[PDB]
């Protein structure tokens, strides 16, 4: 798992692979690792995939409460509270290191959090497998104050630089675009690499297996 | 009767509880004051759910030969 | 990490060091490690991040809803005390650190230091974390009573930058800040601002 | 008839009179608060009467700071009053802890309202005999006044009052707002007294009167000093 | 009528009265007397046992509670079976934890806690018995009283129960000589003390005579029918 | 990391009689290799016919003798009169098995005049099974002691020798003797050595001095 | 405290004609650090009863907490009684045996003095909860080291003036300080008499290093 | 009309009658009078003395709270008792969280709100106790408190309460406190306790005083027994 | 692993309008088979289907803990579940037990109510849902049924190509493993009808 974030000049930029791995052989390919919390506040996730899924849709739920009474769009800050305080209830033993990303009245904040609740404020923030070639790229090429289209780029090669010295991590990269004015989730952003062309077709014919027994059992269809 | 037989129970198994803790065998008046004990109760002074809110309409006459040789006691729904 | 403070009169200097690490790992070079509890009482945060994020936000809880319904501003000692109970409870499943100062009207410039176990200590000058081990012997030699606090704040930073060229897990930038009654004032030192000291270069 | 006497209980006309009474308990108290809100500030005033000279006058108090930037009026029964700005202050503090912001007012007006709704509805306990009027400043909305009762009703208002002279009091204002030019923060403040005054026929001193503000420019609540005070009366009698 | 106000120890009368906790008081009067009185060097407890019939034995009046505590009860007989068994508790505590006998002082303040408590809440009702605590400690001889209601009281000497005005009134004008007294003096004033309480027919005889002494050299020790002989040979005969 | 025990040391004795019972016990408290204190006798005095004697982890024999009395003066309340040593004895083993998952280390010896008058001496492991005996040694030095109470007392293993009944004088100066020699030949007994004696008068203390080490 | 993080070393105590006396080294060690060189680890629980304590800081700081607490509600119910030496001892020595039993050891050994009713008191409690009273003490290494010589003058002479007596404590600490590593040069000296408690300031050791040029 | 019956009620005119009738308990109570002045907070119990039987410094309605706080209750000494014990346990408990000694001004809310707890339930009554709170610290100053049984709490430079609480209150009122210094303050707190106490229904009583301030060093303390038999004379000789 | 103790082998596939699912029939202790007419996949709807590979009482167990929750949610709901609600009551089940998991690695497969659009998952032991259009495979196995898969599986296949494809994957693959085999069992589902057929496998 690479996951990384950044903050540009007028909001956030998330990006992640789609690869899950069991083991060492890859379970799924497209796997969508950047999930919703709010409008306004999108997360991606690493670590232990189900921790991850069900504290980012609990919390989520909790902010679908929270602004709906208050009647204002949820801070980032109440997502970063609310699950850090989760977090270390559950001591590390619920496994999940999250990128949050949102935009709020406040403006664009970037949030990493640890496993075992501990929170980082930051501009850049990278997270799982490929975090430290992600950080490498980070640290290289990233300026304040960078352009969306830039931003977009760095998070790319980023996840890129994860994808391919990473085994953990590799499919196709995805991006998320959070700004003031609007959102752009981006399944697919780009496709670095694709199954090759099968050069012998093994399709088999009817008749090919042989079958014991048989029952047909007819669907009322109405 | 049948208060009558809850405070016999009460009876049997603190004299049966004094067997096995002190390998001896109870007083008539260490008997009646143990029912009594729980005759006392209808005060609800305890928090425990299982207590019968009433008095215990019911005396009793516990006749022993103990230490002190012959015995009679008396008890009732008061407790004393 | 490394964290320092020093009481000078009628206020303290707290500092500490920016780096945070995940084994051999910088996962933050730029980690603030102090916190306002209250607007004149900080902490300076050692040992597991977690546990030292978690205490400090619920210390800040505490003495905030202490001070409104006190309608007066809250004690150095009566933070430190709160901290010490937190740490001591829960000293079995708690790593941390704690350095506490402020300042009070009542007592004036106050350090307090939590160590892990939950004891607390009033000191003069208080040091911390990892890389305190590296400057215990510079604070002892070059500490000396009623310094003033701009002469406080090159001790602090004088003492953190050899402990952070000494110590892995210690790094980064400088953080000072300086409690008083005026304010907090509030700098970081970066690059060439960090002091830097001779090698032995054979 | 004994459809008063408990809370749980409807009328056959379905009206819940025990809640109607603690509404008159407020006005038993025989003072009176009023509320106003301006373009950049809003204020709150409240009758201060210390019944003898022995009393330190700087203990008795309505006006109480639930947090730094939220300021409120309680107005009814002491204690329950005493009581009720405990739990918001409560709850402002579990609020920032939980959620990571200050809470905003028409939050903790709703809070404190749902709360006086479960006493409302369960039985053995009473509704708090005191009304809130909450004060603060929302970056977003601007200054804010809000009025909790002890019903669970929690609306928002333009300009209040609370106490015996309540609808003398919300006549004066009504006329105000009506010819609404503005309000700054000297006219919103002499709104306020002139209100208090009117419908009392106090002409009051700065003794008798305790004001508090919050203002976009200085958000923090401020309970104003007594000299303070002489100077926004001194200003009205002179035009 | 004001049969209302009398339900509950939970509603107050509208002069400020618990009608309750007055009617468990007049339980106390209903039981047989008791007196105490104390020496310097002594504490004595002193009590007229009443039978149900000439067959049935006198009934307990005196109970030890500690070797340095013992009490004597006027009132029901439940309640002081219960209070004392919380007493024994108490001072078996302190024996435990602080290795010393527990001060009476403090036994009684625990009692009286104890007690409180019904006498505020809705349910059980107020303990309705009178206890005489008398002990030595390290300060001296002391001597309570405990009412069915919470308050206890340090008395020089003190009798409660039926008819025990008497018993007080004598007590009163012969105090002066008691503190100096010898145990054998002391047991005879107490003794005569009780048999004021007495019906003119009935007299004091070794039967209904119970005698409670605590003292430095003394544990508490309750002198029986057998026992008491010694101690109502002194006395001479009704005046 | 943290042991809730240790073998604070010293050894009890208890050698009964026709109308008499002795308990005797080391006066020396020892963790490990050093001495804590040199008065700290094992017996205690729990009625005028019985006496206790407890050898082990001394917080356990602290705790035991406190709670002991406490129950003492329990029964006394409830049943209007003494316990006797067989119901101490009891109360004792009920006591010790009710924490028989976190045990006491604690080897107990009772020791007591019986209702008939006769001595009575009751031994209990750490876990509370107990045993009417004429003579036992609880301890560190029960390996030592134990064999000579059976050769001179139980007259176990000796050919041709009449049997006489146990007196006071010749039982105290066994016990003296036994404990000299386990004062030599046992690095946790020394001293000294405190005699309780019961008898229908009641309890009886001499103290008699054991080698320093 | 399942595992002592700040400790303290070799409280030392022994009883005069009319008093006890203890003294306590003003450190607590980090595991072999100094890291904290002006620590008290002797407190005044009453007018009449002294309390010092080796092992875990925090550990002491809580019992001086609740000690305290205790000794202050029984000063408000202000009945003239108060609680003796004993009492103090006894209820420590049951607060140890419970956290012993719960397995939340406090990992602390305190030494109770004090002189009420005409009578010195000295007594020892452990982390698991063995208690006694003998006439002097040492805890931690003061218990092989200082002990040995306390004995020998305490056997020799069973009563000892306070002059000794504080002769005796200052020569024991001063052999603390020589063979023990835990140790420091600074102490404290505390002293029970008919009067009451008094803890003397930091006192230091005159040291005598002459066998090093010896070599 | 079953609206007095149970606290919960409110009366149709917006009253809590039952708290009413616990305010009534308290004057049936004897005087008790606490005056404030620079150096320290004075208090002043007259102390009925119901029969010659009863010891001496018995029926204490002065109680310590703690080292730098006492209190004087009116009305049931029972619920006074208990109160008095739950301001301890709020106390000690400030004191072993927070680390200091209790303001005045805190405790006084909190045990002020631990009784307003009884005014709202059913199942229980209000407290039949009013009392008065006292403390000196340098930092704070001299602070005196009443709570009342509803659960209201003020600082007072002079307050009474009990039966002869008006008359008491003027008597107070023409004293100028502020200026004034504790061993005065006891003499004029014996002055107005001798006078208010009624010889033909209250046979006797037996003046107990207390006092904090710095005299004490900022400790709660019964006055030592030389101060009061000259405060009791100056009292007597004033009373003609 | 405890996973293999009993040992299983689960799979499922799209085509076009069409599902196919697929299990193995051994069940055995280590080693010693016992039966080989395990049930492993089991019917959630009328053309929607539940596979469980794991420990094969835990198989049972959520099993029936699935159709005790399904048949509440269509009495009080009157529709029938979307295989998405089935996906996530699954994992709400298994996340229930986070820790002392169920020890099954579910596979749904089916089709939509009204659309028929084809649907398959899979869920891990902790209730992580993947959700793919080609194919889903679980067991102890799912090495050799992945490669057999990825080389086989075609995109748009028709329901016959479907079987042979599933059929060929599902013999070829537990083949090759110890554990699984003793027959398999293909369900085909349509929006017609349900075809269930036994192949001949190898018994080894």
């Amino acid at each position: 798992t690479t996951i990384a974030g950044v903050v540009y000049k007028d909001g956030i930029v998330l990006g992640a692979d789609t690869r899950a791995t069991e083991g060492m052989v890859v379970a799924d390919k497209n796997c969508s690792k950047i999930h919703f919390i709010s409008p306004n506040i999108y997360c991606c996730g690493a670590g232990t995939a189900a921790d991850t899924d069900m504290t980012t849709q609990l919390i989520s739920s909790n902010l679908e409460l929270h602004s709906l009474s208050t009647g204002r769009l949820p801070r980032v800050v109440t997502a970063n509270r609310m699950l850090k305080q989760m977090l270390f209830r559950y001591q590390g033993y619920i496994g999940a290191a999250l990128v949050l990303g949102g935009v709020d009245v406040t403006g664009p904040h970037l949030y990493s959090i640890y496993p075992h609740g501990s929170t980082d404020k930051l501009p850049y923030v990278t997270m799982g497998s490929g975090s430290l070639a992600a950080m490498a790229v980070f640290e290289d090429k990233f300026r304040p104050d960078m352009e969306e289209e830039e931003a977009k780029n760095l998070v790319s090669e980023a996840i890129a630089a994860g994808i391919f010295n990473d085994l953990g991590s590799g499919s196709n990269i995805d991006l998320c675009v959070i700004s003031k004015n609007k959102l752009d989730f981006l399944r697919p952003y780009t496709v670095p690499n694709k199954k090759g062309t099968r050069l012998g077709r093994y399709r088999c014919e009817k008749g090919t297996t042989a079958v014991l027994t048989e029952k047909i059992t007819p669907l009322e269809i109405e | 009767i049948a208060d009558a037989k809850t405070l016999i129970d009460k009876a049997r198994v603190e004299t049966q509880n004094h067997w096995f803790t002190y390998n001896e065998t109870m007083t008539v008046e260490s008997v009646t004051q143990a029912v009594s004990n729980l005759a006392l109760q209808f005060g609800e002074e305890d928090a425990d759910p299982g207590a019968m809110s009433r008095p215990f309409g019911v005396a009793l006459l516990f006749g022993g030969v103990d230490e002190k040789g012959p015995q009679l006691f008396h008890m009732d729904p008061s407790g004393t | 990490t490394t964290i320092m403070a020093v009481q000078f009169d009628g206020g303290v200097v707290l500092g500490a060091d920016s780096r945070t690490t995940t084994g051999s790992y910088i996962a933050n070079r730029v980690t603030d490690k102090l916190t306002p509890i209250h607007d004149r009482i900080f902490c300076c945060r050692s040992g597991s991040a977690a546990d030292t994020q978690a205490v400090a936000d619920a210390v800040t809880y505490q003495l905030g809803f202490h001070s409104i319904e006190l309608n007066e501003p809250p004690l150095v000692h009566t933070a430190a005390s709160l901290f010490k109970e937190m740490c001591y409870r829960y000293r079995e499943d708690l790593m941390a650190g704690i350095i506490i100062a402020g300042w009070d009207p009542q007592e004036g410039g106050q350090v307090y230091s939590v160590p892990m176990g939950g004891m607390m200590v009033r000191q003069s000058f208080a040091i911390g974390g990892s890389g305190s081990s590296y400057i215990y012997g510079y604070v002892d030699a070059t500490y000396r009573e009623g310094m003033t606090k701009e002469e406080c704040l090159q001790f602090t930073a004088n003492a953190l930058a050899l402990a952070m060229e000494r110590d892995g897990s210690s790094g980064g930038v400088i953080r000072l800040a300086a409690i008083a009654e005026s304010g907090v004032e509030r700098q970081v030192l970066l690059g060439d601002q960090i002091p830097k000291f001779a090698v032995a270069t054979l | 008839a004994g459809f008063d006497r408990h809370i749980t209980i409807f009328s056959p006309e379905g009206r819940l009179y025990q809640v109607e009474y603690a509404f008159k308990a407020i006005n038993q108290g025989g003072l009176t608060s009023v509320a106003v809100r301006g373009k950049d500030c809003a204020v709150i005033v409240t009758q201060k009467k210390v019944p003898d000279k022995l009393l330190d006058s700087s203990t008795v108090t309505h006006l109480f700071k639930i947090t730094e930037n939220i300021g409120c009026v309680m107005t009814g029964m002491t204690a329950d009053s005493r009581s009720q700005v405990q739990r918001a202050r409560y709850e402002a503090a579990n609020w920032k802890y939980k959620y990571g912001y200050e809470i905003p007012v028409d939050m903790l007006c709703k809070r404190i309202a749902d709360i006086s709704q479960v006493y409302t509805q369960n039985a053995e306990m009473r509704p708090l005999g005191c009304c809130m009027i909450l004060i603060g400043i929302d970056e977003e909305q601007g200054p804010q006044v809000y009025k909790c009762d002890p019903a669970g009703y929690y609306c928002g208002f333009k300009a209040t009052a609370a106490g015996v002279k309540q609808t003398e009091s919300t006549s004066f204002l009504e006329k105000k707002v009506k010819k609404k030019f503005d309000w700054t923060f000297e006219q919103t403040v002499e709104t306020a007294i002139t209100c208090l005054s009117t419908v009392l026929s106090i002409d009051f001193k700065p003794s008798e009167i305790e004001v508090g503000v919050v203002t976009v420019e200085n958000p923090k609540f401020r309970i104003l000093t007594e000299a303070e005070i002489d100077a926004h009366l001194v200003a009205l009698a002179e035009r | 009528f004001r049969n209302q106000y009398d339900n509950d120890v939970t509603v107050w009368s509208p002069q400020g009265r618990i009608h309750q906790i007055e009617y468990a008081m007049e339980a106390v009067k209903q039981g047989s007397a008791t007196v105490g009185l104390k020496s310097k060097t002594h504490a004595v407890l002193v009590a007229l046992k009443r039978a149900q019939s000439e067959l049935a034995a006198h009934q307990k009046k005196i109970l030890h509670v500690d070797n340095h505590i013992g009490i004597s009860i006027a009132g029901l007989t439940a309640d002081a079976r219960l209070l004392c068994n919380f007493m024994r508790q108490e001072c078996l505590d302190s024996r435990f934890v602080f290795d010393r006998p527990l001060p009476v002082s403090r036994l009684v303040s625990l009692i009286g806690s104890k007690t409180q408590i019904p006498t505020q809440r809705y349910g059980r009702r107020p303990y309705g018995v009178g206890l005489l605590i008398a002990g030595y400690d390290d300060m001296g001889p002391h001597i309570f009283q405990t009412c069915p209601s919470a308050n206890y009281f340090d008395c020089r000497a003190m009798s409660i129960g039926a008819r025990s005005q008497s018993a007080r009134t004598y007590l009163e004008r012969h105090m002066s000589e008691f503190m100096e007294c010898n145990l054998n003096e002391l047991v005879k004033h107490g003794l005569r003390a009780l048999r004021e309480t007495l019906p003119a027919e009935q007299d004091l005889t070794t039967k209904n005579v119970s005698i409670g002494i605590v003292g430095k050299d003394l544990e508490f020790t309750i002198y029986d029918d057998d026992d008491v002989s010694p101690f109502l040979e002194g006395l001479e005969e009704r005046p | 990391r943290f042991s809730p025990y240790v073998f604070n040391g010293g050894t009890i004795l208890a050698i009964a009689g026709e109308d008499f019972a002795i308990v005797a016990s080391d006066t020396r408290l020892s963790e490990g290799f050093s001495i804590h204190t040199r008065d700290s006798p094992k017996c205690y005095k729990l009625t005028d016919k019985t006496v206790i004697g407890c050898s082990g982890f001394h917080g356990d024999c602290l705790t035991l003798t406190k709670i002991i009395e406490a129950r003492l003066k329990m029964y006394k309340h409830s049943n209007n009169k003494a316990m006797t040593t067989g119901a101490i004895a009891a109360m004792l083993s009920t006591i010790l098995y009710s924490r028989r998952f976190f045990p006491y280390y604690v080897y107990n010896i009772i020791g007591g005049l019986d209702e008939e008058g006769k001595g009575a001496v009751y031994s209990f492991d750490p876990v509370g099974s107990y045993q009417r005996d004429s003579f036992k040694a609880g301890g560190s030095a029960s390996a030592m002691l134990q064999p000579l109470l059976d050769n001179q007392v139980g007259f176990k293993n000796m050919q041709n020798v009449e049997h006489v009944p146990l007196s006071l004088d010749r039982a105290m100066r066994l016990v003296k003797d036994v404990f000299i020699s386990a004062a030599e030949r046992d690095v946790y007994t020394g001293d000294a050595l405190r005699i309780c004696i019961v008898t229908k008068e009641g309890i009886r203390e001499e103290t008699v001095s054991l080698r320093k080490d | 405290t399942q595992n002592p993080m700040v400790t303290g070393t070799s409280v030392l105590g022994v009883k005069f004609e009319g008093g006890v006396v203890i003294a306590a080294d003003m450190l607590g060690s980090y595991g072999s650090l100094a890291r904290f060189r002006n620590i008290s680890r002797i407190m005044r629980v009453n007018n009449s009863t002294m309390l010092g304590a080796s092992g875990d800081y925090a550990d002491f700081q809580y019992l001086k907490q609740v000690l305290g607490q205790m000794v202050i509600d029984e000063e408000l119910l202000g009945d003239g009684h108060s609680y003796s030496p004993r009492a103090i001892h006894s209820w420590l020595t049951r607060a140890m045996y419970s956290r012993r039993s719960k397995m939340n050891p406090l990992w602390n050994t305190m030494v109770i003095g004090g002189y009420a009713d005409g009578e010195s008191f000295l007594g020892y409690v452990d982390m698991l909860g063995v208690a006694y009273e003998a006439p002097s003490l040492a805890t931690g290494y003061g218990a092989y080291l200082a002990q040995p010589l306390l004995r020998e003058v305490l056997e020799k002479q069973p009563v000892l003036s306070q002059t000794e007596a504080r002769d005796l404590v200052e020569r024991c600490m001063r052999v603390l300080y020589y063979r023990d590593a835990r140790s420091y040069n600074r102490f404290q000296i505390a002293t029970v008499t008919e009067k009451g408690v008094e803890i003397e300031g930091p006192l230091s050791t005159e040291t005598n290093w002459d066998i090093a040029h010896m070599i | 009309t079953g609206y007095d019956l149970s606290a919960s009620t409110f009366s149709p005119d917006g009253r809590v009658f039952q708290v009413e009738y616990a305010m009534k308990a308290v004057e049936n109570s004897s005087t008790a009078i606490g005056i404030r002045c620079k150096d320290g907070v004075v208090f002043g119990v007259e102390k009925l003395v119901l029969s010659k039987l009863y010891e001496e410094g018995s029926n204490k309605r002065l109680f310590n709270v703690d080292r730098h706080v006492g209190m004087a209750v009116a009305g049931l000494l029972a619920d006074a008792r208990s109160l008095a014990d739950i301001a301890r346990e709020e106390a000690s408990n400030f004191r072993s969280n927070f680390g200091y000694n209790i303001p005045l001004k805190h405790l006084a809310d909190r045990v002020a709100m631990y009784v307003h707890a009884y005014t709202l339930y059913s199942a229980v009554r209000p407290f039949g106790c009013s009392f008065m709170l006292g403390s000196y610290s340098v930092n704070d100053g001299a602070q005196l408190y009443m709570i009342d049984p509803s659960g209201v709490s003020y600082g007072y430079w002079g307050c009474a309460i009990g039966k002869a609480r008006q008359a008491a209150k003027t008597e107070i009122e023409k004293l100028q406190m502020k200026e004034m210094t504790c061993r005065d303050i006891v003499k004029e707190v014996a002055k107005i306790i001798y006078i208010v106490h009624d010889e033909v229904k209250d046979k006797a009583f037996e003046l107990e005083l207390s006092w904090v301030g710095e005299l004490t060093n900022g400790r709660h303390e019964i006055v030592p027994k030389d101060i009061r038999e000259e405060a009791e004379k100056y009292a007597k000789e004033s009373l003609k | 692993s405890i996973m293999s103790y009993n040992g299983g082998a689960v799979m499922a596939m799209k085509g076009k309008n069409c599902v196919a699912i697929a299990a193995d029939r051994r069940f055995g202790i280590q080693a010693q088979m016992v039966t080989t007419d395990f049930q492993k996949i089991f019917p959630m709807g009328d053309r929607l289907y539940i596979g469980l590979a794991g420990l094969a009482t835990d198989v049972q167990t959520v099993a029936q803990r699935l159709k005790f929750r399904l048949n509440l949610y269509e009495l009080k709901e009157g529709r029938q579940i979307k295989p998405y609600t089935l996906m996530s009551m699954v994992a709400n089940l298994l996340y229930e037990k986070r820790f002392g998991p169920y020890y099954t690695e579910p596979v749904i497969a089916g089709l939509d109510p009204k659309t028929f659009k084809p649907f398959i998952c899979s869920l891990d032991l902790i209730g992580c849902p993947m959700v793919t259009d080609d194919f889903v495979v679980s067991g102890t196995c799912a090495e050799q049924m992945y490669g057999m898969c990825e080389s086989l599986w075609e995109p748009n296949m028709d329901p016959d190509h479907l079987f042979e494809t599933i059929s060929q994957a599902m013999l070829n693959a537990v083949d090759r493993d110890a554990v699984s085999g003793m027959g398999v069992i293909v369900h085909i589902i349509e929006k017609d009808k349900i075809t269930t057929r036994t192949l001949k496998a190898r018994m080894d």
